[PDB]
């Protein structure tokens, strides 16, 4: 819990207020462009279910991963910025992303 | 209370 983007956003978005979550990805794209991935390339999910979809293009993402020294209450994260294709599992009506399956 | 779609946005989207 310090000033880098991952420590700040993991806290603000209520991911580390009561636990340290090991890894989390944030996507820096407009919400509707992230929602548009549910009608893009259909692929199988890691678990073999087939409601996963891969973005046609790469998207700006930040990976946040807990360092080896992190312990609740002071969660500590390494921040890695990258542009990657995201894979999301979709459900509902409207058919929207409900889980992040990976980045590729 | 929070739907799964809402939870995905809170945890993963930073428009």
């Amino acid at each position: 819990s310090s000033s880098n983007y991952c420590n700040q956003m993991m806290k603000s978005r209520n991911l580390t207020k009561d636990r340290c979550k090991p890894v989390n990805t944030f996507v820096h794209e407009s919400l509707a462009d992230v929602q548009a991935v549910c009608s893009q390339k259909n692929v199988a999910c890691k678990n073999g279910q087939t409601n996963c979809y891969q973005s046609y293009s790469t998207m700006s993402i930040t990976d946040c991963r807990e360092t080896g020294s992190s312990k609740y209450p002071n969660c500590a994260y390494k921040t890695t910025q990258a542009n990657k294709h995201i894979i999301v599992a979709c459900e509902g009506n409207p058919y929207v992303p409900v889980h992040f399956d990976a980045s590729v | 209370k929070e739907t799964a779609a809402a939870k995905f946005e809170r945890q993963h989207a930073d428009s």
